[PDB]
């Protein structure tokens, strides 16, 4: 009687991505002895069986044994002039120069090896294997590329490499150590006041250490010195003590110091940071972190000699790639725009679709004319029209692009083309434009926000076109010509008598500009306001911050308006890095705009604050029209100036090589970097070797050794990490989460496959540092192959940025934006945060015996057990502070519902969120949600012990932090809107439109007053809990 | 008169009535403007609609009609669920298809080394033509070509796996193109039955 006896006849009971890309083709793990077909100059294939982990020294030296039996020997030179070579899974013929490499790490396709002699006696150059390893594609794959844009980028972008490398040897070796160990420093020297108030009105207890022969021994020399003190002075007061005796006068001790003083610099104990320059000990992050955490710095006097004997020189050298028509100016062509649409092929659809047609529009991001569709013809079943557009050629703006698609009676396959060559040339001729499938849940008809260019997949709907030919090669005009036209149109302006511009007065409509100057990027501007703005453009120059709105007010399909804007922008005054970033989203494509934006960054963007926003800045490369461009030369330089940038710059590109829309642009960039970066290439290639071993191990677990209990999986885990190729590969390298940290020597004792079904690995290495005792002896992190990290990556970024906007507005909410890095297609590393457990783990550890209920006070009781005594108060504060900051951020970003298994509480009483899920309230808009709900459990801890906990004095002070913090973010809403906007490039399903980012606007309620915003907040915070939140 | 969400819900087109204290969201793109009660109010509204508005650069709908139940959401969302799992099949297969092509590229190239090796023995078989050493030498050649046979036959097997995979691929893309417009109709007639909280389907 359950389903009205109705049968379901269909019901029979019966990543990314699949098995392959391992040690042999379609294999994963090659068995421990393998049969390898060897080939020679003879024609004589012997067939050595050999060990999977065996070096190529061996297989050679035991083939130059095993040959002396097989036929036609006597013609094989001293093996000392001979090299192996085979085909790899990325089908390339790879001469195997390094022969200390093991058979398993060759990434062969079939197990065979041809033998040969070394051609092109420049093995030394043919180690840009190392480059291809890092980049994850062969370098030769660039060499055989037709596009001159590419072969140029490669040859041209070496300017920057060379110029950067000379900047490193400018004051060798100090300069080299600034490159290799740049200071880790908050961007303002001034210290916030809640930090100050731990310091005896401006003093810190330090501890300098030193190792003198027999070295066995190490010696404290604890000081107490000013927070604003530089390291050079802290070197002195360290030596001062160590030196002082009853046999040194203060005259003789001053001389003894100054001489010993210069010879040393300060390291941090247990990890590789170095305070190498004039900055307050406070401005370094390790100190200001020690201050706050309740810790005594453990620095270390390192001899300069012994640091300088780590750094090797660059040895940078150019690669082998080292070696009219007049023109028609765009503006002379008397014509309109006509682009011919011929024939597509390959299109997938007869019965259910009625008809199909090629829709096209000209673009800037927004539309410069009535785009028009072509008549429908032979729908399905396999056009030839010159198609006429409503724009005069000369009005075409420089970043003008044709966007196209093929649509149904919904779309089918989209594409776009730059109307100009990277050489400022207007395109004429016939184009074959291979199309991209529509992104899942693109309901719009054309994709102009999409990437510029054809597909590199041949096997896709191609579409043939012809671009009007105007009797000659047509170029965009030089500034010389664009300037003149501005100054002409200006004086032609000054002489009519009628109302409308779209008058050297002023007024105080003057301030109805400044009103606009403060609105957020997504506050849509009205046509009247456009005309308002465009008309007073010459006044706007006293309010630079208005420029983004002005530029959106310009009519880019009038070359008149654009010529004049070009000239404003020429010597517009620099604006703040936080604003100029807006000017490199998809809404601003023009080269002069973007150039300006880059100058702003060259000028006023700290190596610190670049490091903070490096992810945005890299996603923005994608929206650039051409390969070479100012923003790349900018970032490539910074990357080569400052290894801590380069490091993440390299991972941030590498992580996205899988994604074939960027592949070439990024690979090519990565190649530039890997050639010029120096010895780091060797450290990266060790990181890269490691991550590959981890991916291939997790893959075996995920899709072969499923089930097999835990215990069988874990016997197979330890077996593998015992093997010598793994011990080689996973043991002496830098943490990509932070390469300051060194990993050395796996502790397999403590390595395990976490419980989750994506088989995350918990890895724990020794900390090889010489003073590891004072920091941590066991660095451990989580390698998770399965989930896509780059959303988590971002919310943690955003969370980090809030924490700063708080601190440096004096407002100590302590968030824990733990470390997370995407390093490939759904593959990453997540920092472990030691001594933390989930609220649900707390509920089991205090859960009284047989199962009835946990108890709401078990959390608050659990904290007392940790924080006993005078500390208790402090540990409640921490909870209360963190619990606020997370309550605000989580509401603001709209991240997925917090529950017991995704909140964590540390032993010291700090609370922090993990596994955030979708950020901007992605699919639950099918509203105004509060994802972190303060249950009783927390409320108790906040109101120490109280019953009827909603109305305590503690809880009101908690609400006060929330109100102050929410408003703090709101004041800086611009930044977040942009940070979000720049990330439209990355393929994140949570971010496809600006109207996605919408949510953050409702959330902060920018359209209302802040009175109304607060009260919006209070309301929503009241709505979530029912009780509390009325004032 | 009375008898952000704009930019979201106005998905395509040319008239909209929001809330100067009100706002018009129509020409080109999705263009917006507003003035206070300055010159009639809601009868000059009827004018711009079809004629003039030449006091500006270019001069050039609501309510619900067209015929209450849950019904559609199980259709909509469990047709979506297929579209979604078809994006995944689509997705896998695409990555699978190139995985093959570049695995054929492996074969094609692998072979050329074994073709070059039959020929490296060809040269050295000719160059050194007792009748035992010749037979041993004749045998090692025999493996080459019976090995090469398998390599090529292996390639072919993949090559035809690629054809099925290609046809099977294209067919997923085919079936999604029927689902898209079907799936949009069902979302639009969901948002009209929204017009008429309570919810509970
Ligand atoms: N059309 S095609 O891709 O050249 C082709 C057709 C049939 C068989 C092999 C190939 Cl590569
Ligand atoms: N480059 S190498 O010496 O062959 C090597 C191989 C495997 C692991 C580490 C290293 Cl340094
Ligand atoms: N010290 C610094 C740090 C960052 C800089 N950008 N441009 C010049 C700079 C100097």
């Amino acid at each position: 009687s359950y389903y009205h006896h109705h049968h379901h006849h269909d019901y029979d009971i019966p990543m990314p991505p699949r098995p392959s890309s391992g040690e042999l083709w379609g294999i994963h793990l090659m068995p421990p002895r393998i049969l390898v077909e060897c080939l020679l100059p003879n024609g004589m294939i012997v067939t050595l069986e050999c060990l999977r982990e065996a070096t190529l020294i061996t297989i050679k030296h035991e083939l130059f044994k095993e040959a002396r039996k097989y036929p036609l020997h006597q013609l094989l030179q001293d093996e000392s002039s001979y090299i192996f070579v085979s085909v790899t899974q990325e089908a390339e013929r790879e001469e195997f120069f390094d022969e200390t490499r093991r058979l398993c790490d060759l990434r062969l396709f079939q197990p065979f090896l041809k033998v040969i002699e070394p051609v092109g006696n420049r093995e030394e150059k043919i180690l840009n294997r190392e480059i291809g390893f890092a980049i994850g594609m062969p370098v030769c794959e660039f060499d055989m590329v037709k596009d001159p844009e590419v072969q140029d980028f490669r040859r041209n972008i070496l300017n920057v490499c060379k110029e950067a490398v000379d900047l490193r040897d400018l004051n060798s070796p100090h300069s080299r150590a600034m490159y290799v160990y740049p200071p880790n420093v908050e961007s303002s020297p001034e210290l916030p006041k809640h930090i100050y108030n731990k310091l005896d009105k401006g003093q810190i207890i330090v501890v300098i250490w030193v190792i003198v022969s027999p070295n066995n021994d190490k010696q404290k020399y604890t000081l107490k010195i000013n927070h604003d003190c530089v390291p050079e002075q802290v070197i002195a007061e360290a030596i001062r003590k160590k030196t002082r005796s009853m046999l040194l006068s203060s005259e003789q001790l001053k001389l003894c110091v100054l001489e010993y003083q210069g010879k040393y610099i300060l390291k941090v104990c247990g990890c590789d940071e170095y305070f190498l320059e004039k900055y307050p000990l406070s401005q370094y992050k390790y100190i200001r972190s020690c201050i706050m955490l309740g810790r005594m710095p453990n620095l270390m006097l390192m001899a300069k000699e012994s640091l300088y004997s780590q750094l090797p020189m660059d040895c940078f050298t150019m690669p082998s790639y080292s070696r009219e028509t007049s023109t028609k100016s765009l503006w002379v062509i008397n014509s309109a725009l006509r682009i011919k649409i011929l024939c597509a092929t390959y299109v997938n659809v007869i019965r259910d679709i009625d008809k199909i047609y090629v829709r096209t529009g000209i673009y800037h991001g927004g539309e410069p004319l009535c785009d028009n569709v072509n008549t429908q013809r032979v729908p399905c079943s396999n056009w030839n029209e010159w198609l006429n557009y409503d724009i005069y050629i000369p009005d075409l703006p420089r970043a003008a692009r044709l966007c196209l698609s093929i649509c149904s009676v919904c779309p089918l396959a989209w594409g776009n083309i730059n109307l100009f060559d990277y050489t400022d040339t207007l395109v004429s001729g016939k184009m074959a434009l291979n199309l991209w499938p529509v992104p899942h849940g693109l309901e719009d008809l054309l994709n102009p926000i999409g990437v510029t260019g054809s597909n590199p997949n041949k096997e896709t709907p191609c579409l043939e076109l012809e671009f009007d030919w105007f009797s000659s090669v047509v170029k965009f005009p030089d500034m010389s010509v664009i300037e003149e036209h501005a100054n002409w149109s200006v004086s032609r302006e000054a002489g009519f008598s009628y109302s409308h511009a779209g008058n050297e007065l002023r007024e105080n409509d003057k301030e109805q500009l400044k009103a606009i100057s403060t609105r957020d990027p997504l506050s849509e501007i009205t046509e009247q306001e456009k005309d308002f703005l465009w008309s007073h453009r010459h006044y706007c120059v006293t309010i630079p911050e208005i420029l983004p709105k002005l530029l959106l007010s310009v009519k880019w399909n009038s070359r008149d308006e654009v010529a004049q804007m070009y000239c404003l922008v020429k010597d517009w005054p620099p604006i703040k890095p936080e604003q100029a970033m807006e000017l490199l989203d998809c809404n601003y494509p023009d080269p002069m705009v973007r150039g300006f934006a880059v100058r702003c960054l060259e000028k006023y963007l700290t190596d610190d604050k670049l490091s903070q926003y490096l992810i945005q800045l890299v996603q923005v490369l994608k929206y650039e029209q051409y390969l070479d461009n100012l923003l790349v030369r900018f970032l490539l330089k910074k990357a080569l100036t400052n290894q801590r940038i380069g490091h993440f710059f390299f991972w941030h590109l590498k992580s996205e090589m899988h994604n074939k829309t960027v592949s070439q642009r990024f690979g090519l960039l990565l190649e530039s970097y890997c050639r010029a970066c120096g010895m780091y290439l060797k450290h990266l290639n060790r990181q890269v070797e490691a991550m590959e071993k981890l991916i291939n191990l997790t893959d075996i677990l995920k899709q072969e050794k499923k089930d097999e209990t835990q215990k069988v999986q874990m016997k197979f885990l330890v077996e593998q990490m015992r093997r010598p190729d793994f011990m080689d590969a996973l043991q002496g390298f830098l943490s990509p989460l932070n390469p300051a940290h060194q990993l050395g020597n796996l502790r397999l004792e403590e390595c395990r496959i976490m419980s989750s079904a994506k088989r995350p690995l918990w890895l724990n290495w020794e900390n090889p540092d010489i003073m590891s005792e004072l920091l941590f002896q066991n660095n451990e992190i989580i390698f998770k192959n399965g989930d896509d990290l780059r959303q988590d990556m971002l919310t943690l970024q955003i969370i980090r940025i809030m924490e700063n906007i708080w601190q440096n507005q004096g407002l100590d909410l302590r968030m824990l934006p733990y470390g997370c890095l995407s390093i490939g297609d759904c593959v990453g590393l997540i920092e472990v945060v030691r001594n933390s457990h989930t609220i649900m783990q707390i509920q089991c550890k205090g859960g009284l015996k047989g199962a009835l209920q946990f108890n709401s006070h078990t959390l608050h009781q659990w904290l007392k057990d940790k924080n006993k005594g005078e500390i208790y108060d402090a540990a409640i504060d921490l909870f209360t502070r963190s619990c606020a900051g997370y309550c605000v951020a989580t509401f603001i970003l709209g991240i997925g519902d917090r529950h017991n298994s995704n909140i964590m509480v540390k032993d010291d009483g700090q609370l922090f969120h993990i596994d955030f899920g979708h950020f901007l309230d992605h699919k639950k808009k099918k509203r105004e949600r509060v994802p972190f709900v303060l249950t009783q459990d927390f409320l108790i801890v906040i109101s120490k012990g109280a019953q009827e906990c909603t109305k305590t004095r503690e809880f009101e002070r908690f609400q006060e932090m929330c109100y102050k913090a929410y408003l703090a973010i709101r004041q800086h809403a611009n930044l977040f809107i942009n940070l979000f906007s720049m990330m439209l490039g990355s393929g994140m399903p949570e971010l496809q439109s600006f109207d996605d980012i919408a949510y953050i606007r409702k959330t902060l309620a920018l359209d209302k007053t802040e009175q109304e915003a607060l009260e919006y907040f209070m309301k929503q915070m009241n709505d979530a809990h029912h009780g509390g939140w009325t004032t | 008169l009375q008898d952000e969400e704009v930019n979201e819900k106005l998905r395509d087109t040319t008239f909209l009535v929001r809330d100067g204290d009100y706002t018009l969201t129509l020409g080109g793109n999705n263009k917006l403007i507003k003035i206070f009660h300055r010159d009639s109010v809601v009868e000059l509204i009827n004018h711009y609609r079809n004629e003039s508005l030449a006091q500006y650069n270019p001069k050039l709908s609501k309510y619900q009609q067209d015929q209450k139940l849950h019904e559609y959401n199980t259709q909509f969302q469990e047709k979506s669920r297929e579209y979604d799992r078809l994006y995944e099949e689509y997705t896998r297969t695409s990555q699978e298809i190139q995985m093959k092509r570049t695995a054929i590229e492996a074969f094609n190239e692998t072979i050329k080394i074994f073709e070059e090796q039959c020929q490296t023995q060809e040269r050295y078989s000719k160059e050194y033509i007792n009748e035992k050493e010749i037979q041993r030498i004749m045998h090692n050649y025999d493996k080459l070509k019976s090995r090469i046979s398998e390599i090529i036959d292996s390639r072919r097997r993949l090559e035809e796996d690629l054809k099925k995979q290609a046809a099977e691929y294209r067919e997923i893309d085919k079936r999604m193109n029927s689902i898209k417009p079907d799936l949009i109709q069902l979302r639009k007639t969901r948002d009209q039955y929204l017009m008429w909280k309570l919810n509970e389907w």
